[PDB]
DNA sequence: AGATTTTATGTTTAGATCTTTTATGCTTGCTTTT
DNA sequence: AAAAGCAAGCATAAAAGATCTAAACATAAAATCT
């Protein structure tokens, strides 16, 4: 959202953007792209992502927040590991 | 015009006493009938045996899930991978209904796809199939089947006794995914109170289970997977123990054999598509006549030579094996070609010649199916059903993979050959012990056959006790099990046509549907059906003058682009042939009734091809 | 028939032939009665309108058991109709519940409760103006799933097995048959799915304000070669051809009603009035008012 | 060869021998 | 695991080809976001392009594009009211990894054409 | 003098209709690579 | 120079959104059977 100006998402491109860091997360190597998908779908009927208004993985979205909130819960996490705390900030 | 072509009415009833076997008595007494039922119910009673038989495992193992949940929150769920052929599946949860009603520890709801467009309609559906089916086993309106007043009969029925509520899903895969997850909410809030248990039908694969469960959904799950048997191994399991059985004496042709096999195994799964073109072949051939009636066992077959009229003799003269059996023969066939009475005396000796002769063709081929399918690269393929159809279609001997056979087998070491001649000795006197010996005219086959195997133990025993004795075991294999037992179908023993059924052109065309090739050839060539004296095209790109009036709209159509303007079109028309623009007009509606070309709506007058 | 795909991708005596292939046709029926006894559907496919031949079955065949001919290529006929039909008339029960699939449910055990009263069902085209949804062909599939009910069908269109999946190709347990006739579709394009001189026969009706605004319209057309709705309204006022805004959108109204006049709106609001016409013949029409 | 003219031509095959 | 029927397999990989290769190269590839859509025509033309057997229009054959449609192996992302029409608009919804495993059961390199 | 279909009536929900508005698509008119 | 490619333009049509209406459903008045 930063970086194309709350263009709207999609499944594959976040999923796409998370492998770039997973594969050198030293921590999340593990993780089948099923496990991110029903992860997205956690994400989807907490509100948090909302449809456009089409196959599940390729639904456009939007995000429901501001970025205001998503870094203040970088700082209310509890024992965030460090590599996201890092990728987070870049 | 007609009565029946109403401007107001579109349905046009002609009831005659209808309240709230279509032959006349001619056919059904007819003996062919007789003999065509009686060989249809044999095989659809053996299908459904071996149906059964396939499903029963799965069967017990299901209600023993249902009884395990019975004697005990999430609601307990089997899925069960069963195959694309969704039809044929509806026997199988009926059984499962049969057998947990019969056990009385459930009840059953089924819910297909058509009742359940919304949440209300499916909630609606599955009481109202809840209490009907308690009510079948020892009528509400279907407003008012609401879940409480499930609750409430169920408390009113089984809380002084558990039943399970099983709830079969068998279309998963056609359901919408929000009423299905709605009701899998609905179900999994309801447990504890109400047993539930929702087993499935999903004809794909469980990732299609996992893809439209999402995670609070999947959350409530606690699924088993059960799955069925393959549908090419149960062709297979059918194929080997129905149309290859030696009782039956009806044996299809290997082109026909193999083009029922290439419809299930090219097009569609369904073993019902199968039966039913196994039946309309079964029909096409029983209802020749009553000649075709003595297509049956030996004795009723003797019976039914001593009831004859003429148009049968008829008819067992004009088919084709008949005439070389008149050539190979003077007096005698005077007599067998007028006198009728010395064909009618004649006849049993030609009967069991070929009922035998098929019985040895199916004991040589239990023989040599093992020992040409074990081999590498299987020049003839691994089963009997491919062996059949190769034995029948032509002569093996002259085959080149037979050659390629011979060279494999010579090529081995002598344990693994002698293991292997053994194993063959060894099935085929079993099947002629099991099957052959309760068979009638079965003594008689095994009188021919046993001598020879025991021929072929005691070349086995020669080249046990003793290089180029395996050739000479071969060349006995051949020529006392693959010359003589294993003839090629236009070398069968005559008067074999009323047995086997070879018109596969008639057939092809009743089962396979293709009404594109009739259309196109009658808008190409109408000569072909016409017949006129004067229409036939030498090629048919030609347009000549005196075709058809759609014929030739049709060729002017088909040969340019295509956005088609309607104005140069009938400029073309006319140059070819006022009543004519009418004539174009309805050619031009014809057209488009067929679906060849459409009116376009953002340009008036012009017309676009929809075919290519 | 094994299409190319580089054309998608580079995109008297016919009288007496015709009835000999009709006789042809009428020697199949036995043979049709005894695979109907069998269970199997009849589906014809040929070129030609087989609306005769199946009348032909009903009438010398079928003279005595229950039919129920449908003609699906009515434009207006539904499937509730049909089972209603079925529901009201053959069985005495009244109206069909309004669920179509419940109405099948329905037909199913009625018809389980009496054997040995057959039910015929032709479909002359099955292939019909309202039966090309999936769900009448679900429906057809289930009333020909029946051991009652029997069915002999039509096939016109060229794409008609789109809309049969394997189960309802299962269910219509087929015989096909290649009866082509060829005789010309008569019926089937009978029915509604399948000018100047228009101008002045509406015209003649007109009273003389009518005639004087819509040659106020010809002349600004032929002038311009739509115009906007606040010039004819200042002509008319000036002309006195009407008494204010109302009676003139009243007209309007008329002329879009009997489509003399095409009313497109523009993104700054004003009504456009275009005269759906080419200007030769709108030239000839104000010649033809001098 | 039609079923007809085969049957009577090898009945006169038998009749001539 | 999904096992199917033969020519089932080549309209199944036809459709993937048609949902994956976009409009235009198809007359560079067979004269001889999201997944596309794609006319029932077009899956027919990519069908007879990739068969090089050429069977014939039977009924079983777009009985076969109906049922693999009911499968949920395909989808109607528009049209539905009008198959017949020719207006209708389908779109492939499977993986890579099951193409390919069609095309090695089959026999049928899909990697060429992609 | 009381129970039972029978019928006439009112309500409610699904479907037809009017109207705006928005969009993909059908066609056009250049536009541009091979 | 030939045929694939980007803005333009009206158009069927598709959503929609209110809106009105026809038929299905619940219900009451009433002849009918006891």
């Amino acid at each position: 959202s930063q970086i194309y100006d709350r263009d709207s998402f999609n499944f594959e491109i976040i999923y796409a953007r998370f492998s770039k860091f997973a594969k050198v997360s030293t921590t999340m190597q593990a993780v089948e792209r099923s496990i991110v998908l029903k992860a997205f779908e956690h994400l989807r009927i907490a509100e948090l992502i909302m449809p456009l208004t089409v196959q599940k993985e390729f639904e456009m979205h939007k995000l429901a927040l501001t970025y205001s909130q998503i870094h203040h819960c970088m700082q209310r996490y509890q024992a965030l590991p460090t590599e996201v705390a890092q990728w987070a900030q870049s | 015009m007609d009565p029946t072509i109403s401007v107001s009415k579109g349905c046009f009833v002609y009831k005659n006493g209808a309240t709230r076997s279509l032959l006349g008595k001619e056919v059904v007494q007819q003996p062919f009938y007789e003999e065509y039922r009686k060989a249809w119910n044999q095989i659809n009673d053996h299908i459904a045996d071996l149906q059964h038989r396939s499903y029963a495992r799965t069967l017990e193992q299901l209600v023993d899930f249902v009884v395990g949940q019975a004697e005990r929150e999430v609601l307990p769920t089997a899925a069960l991978l069963t195959g694309i052929n969704q039809p044929d599946h509806l026997s199988q949860f009926t059984a499962l209904t049969q057998r947990l009603h019969a056990q009385r520890a459930a009840m059953v709801c089924v819910l297909q796809s058509r009742d359940c467009a919304t949440l209300k309609a499916a909630v609606e559906t599955l009481v109202f199939g809840l209490v009907e089916d308690n009510a079948e086993v020892e009528r509400l309106r279907r407003s008012q089947c609401t879940m409480k007043q499930l609750k409430s009969w169920y408390t009113n029925n089984f809380d002084s006794e558990r039943r399970q509520l099983v709830v079969i899903l068998p279309d998963f895969e056609c359901f919408n995914a929000s009423v299905l997850q709605d009701l899998i909410l609905i179900l999994s809030a309801h447990c504890g109170s109400l047993p539930f248990v929702l087993v499935l039908g999903v004809a794909t694969a469980m990732t299609a289970v996992h893809g439209t469960l999402p995670y609070h959904v999947s959350s409530k799950i606690r699924l088993r997977v059960f799955q069925t048997q393959a549908a090419p191994t149960g062709l297979n399991e059918v194929l080997d123990k129905v149309l290859l059985s030696p009782k039956y004496a009806f044996h299809l042709s290997g082109k026909t054999f193999k083009f029922l096999t290439h419809i299930f195994l090219y097009y569609d799964f369904s073993i019902h598509g199968f039966i039913q073109g196994f039946k309309y072949c079964l029909m096409e051939h029983f209802f020749g006549g009553n000649a075709f009636a003595l297509c049956t066992d030996y004795s009723k077959a003797l019976g039914r030579i001593k009831q004859l009229t003429h148009e049968d003799m008829e008819t067992i003269r004009r088919l084709p094996s008949f005439r070389p059996y008149v050539e190979q023969i003077c007096k005698r066939i005077i007599a067998v070609l007028t006198d009728d009475d010395y064909l009618k005396k004649k006849l049993p000796q030609l009967l069991r010649d070929c009922l035998l002769h098929f019985l040895l063709f199916r004991c040589s081929l239990e023989f040599l199916t093992e020992l040409v399918g074990d081999l590498p690269r299987c020049p003839l393929g691994k089963l009997r059903r491919e062996l059949y159809v190769n034995c029948l279609n032509r002569a093996i001997i002259s085959t080149p993979e037979y050659k390629e056979c011979l060279q494999m087998l010579s090529f081995l070491s002598k344990d693994e050959f002698v293991a292997k001649v053994n194993r063959a000795l060894e099935r085929t006197e079993q099947f002629l012990v099991e099957e052959i010996a309760p068979l009638e005219l079965g003594e008689a086959c095994t009188a021919v056959l046993r001598p020879k195997l025991e021929a072929i133990r005691l070349a086995v025993d020669e080249v046990v006790k003793a290089g180029r004795a395996l050739q000479k075991t071969l060349q006995l294999i051949e020529t006392q099990i693959v010359q003589d037992h294993l003839r090629a179908l236009q070398d069968a023993p005559p008067i074999h046509e009323l047995f086997v059924f070879s018109d596969i052109a008639t057939v092809r065309r009743n089962i396979i549907g293709a009404p594109r090739a009739a259309l196109h050839t009658a808008l190409n060539n109408p000569h072909f059906y016409m017949q006129c004296k004067c229409c036939e095209l030498q090629d048919q790109s030609l347009l000549v003058g005196t075709l058809p009036d759609l014929s030739v709209v049709y060729k002017l159509h088909l040969e340019c682009g295509r956005m088609i303007n309607l104005f140069d079109w009938l400029q073309a028309f006319r140059s070819v042939v006022p009543q004519i623009q009418a004539r174009f007009t309805r050619a031009v509606a014809e057209l488009q009734f067929l679906g060849y070309i459409k009116m376009s709506k953002r340009k008036t007058d012009h017309a676009t091809r929809l075919t290519w | 028939f094994v299409p190319e795909s580089d054309g998608y991708f580079h995109s008297a005596e016919h009288e007496g032939s015709i009835n000999a292939i009709m006789e042809e046709y009428r020697s199949y029926f036995p043979k049709w009665m005894c695979i109907l006894n069998e269970g199997f559907n009849i589906l014809l496919y040929g070129l030609g309108s087989k609306h005769q031949l199946l009348q032909s079955f009903h009438r010398e065949v079928l003279h005595k058991q229950t039919v129920l001919v449908v003609n699906g290529f009515f434009p207006s006929l539904t499937i509730k109709d049909m089972l209603d039909s079925i529901t009201s008339d053959i069985l005495d029960a009244g109206i069909s519940p309004a669920n179509p699939h419940e109405a099948v449910d329905m037909i199913e055990e009625e018809f389980a409760l009496i054997p040995e009263t057959h039910l015929f069902l032709i479909v002359h085209n099955l292939d019909g103006a309202m039966l090309r949804n999936v769900k009448a062909q679900a429906i057809l599939s289930r009333l020909a799933r029946i051991p009652n009910i029997h069915l002999l069908a039509s096939i016109d269109h060229i794409n008609t097995p789109l809309l049969w999946d394997q189960g309802k190709l299962c269910s219509f347990n087929f015989s096909w048959w290649d009866c082509t006739t060829m005789l010309p579709y008569t019926n089937e394009t009978a029915f509604e799915n399948s000018a100047l001189s228009s101008m002045r026969s509406v015209f003649s009706s007109l009273t003389t304000n009518s005639r004087g605004i819509y040659m106020l319209i010809v002349k600004y057309q032929l002038k311009n070669k739509g115009m906007p709705f606040r010039d004819l309204y200042s002509s008319c006022r000036e002309a006195f051809l009407v008494s204010s805004d109302l009676a003139l959108r009243a007209q309007l109204t008329e002329f879009l009603d009997h489509k003399l006049v095409k009313s497109k709106r523009s993104v700054d609001g004003s009504e456009q009035l275009t005269i759906p016409i080419d200007g030769a013949l709108l030239q000839q029409f104000l010649e033809e008012q001098e | 060869e039609d079923y007809e003219i085969w049957k009577a031509r090898m009945l006169a095959k038998a009749q001539a021998k | 695991s999904l096992e199917l029927p033969y020519y089932a397999k080549f309209l199944l990989i036809a459709a993937f080809l048609a949902s994956h290769n976009a409009a235009k190269q198809d007359k560079r590839l067979f004269v001889k976001l999201g997944p596309k859509s794609f006319s029932i025509d077009r899956l027919l033309a990519i069908f007879y392009a990739i068969l090089e057997e050429k069977v014939g229009l039977t009924c079983n054959l777009l009985s076969q594009i109906s049922t693999l449609v009911h499968l949920n192996l395909l989808s109607f992302v528009s049209g539905e009211q009008n198959i017949m029409e020719g207006s209708a608009r389908l779109q492939c919804t499977i993986g890579l990894e099951f193409v390919l495993q069609i095309g090695k059961v089959v026999g049928f390199n899909v990697r060429q054409y992609l």
